[PDB]
């Protein structure tokens, strides 16, 4: 109602674009630690397997 | 001249090849430098949260 006291919307998006920055800085800092793209089975799971029975 | 064989083929077995560690070596000394820079970066997380109170 652009006055409520109860409720506010930008606050829920402006948290929710904060969580969104949050997770793909934590995709880039498991690309920067493990040094590769394919690391575990959630990143490509053919391309894993073929990696790990190559 | 057979002890010579035998100390050729027991050499053989159980030799390295430095040229190879050499290269092996200089990576891995690379990679554990940047793994100390990768978790310094890590431990900085979360410290933001202080702004917001």
């Amino acid at each position: 109602a652009l006055n409520s006291i109860n409720t506010n919307a930008g606050a829920m998006i402006a948290l929710q674009n904060l969580n969104g920055t949050n997770s793909e800085l934590t995709t880039v800092q498991q690309r920067i630690n493990t040094g590769k793209k394919i690391a575990s089975a959630k990143d490509n799971g053919a391309i894993w397997a073929t990696a790990k029975n190559q | 001249k057979l002890q010579d064989s035998l100390d050729a083929g027991v050499g053989n077995l159980v030799d390295a090849d430095l040229a190879k560690e050499s290269a092996k070596l200089q990576s891995l000394q690379t990679k554990q430098q940047l793994g100390v820079q990768a978790l310094s970066i890590a431990n900085q997380s979360s410290s933001s949260i202080l702004s917001l109170f």
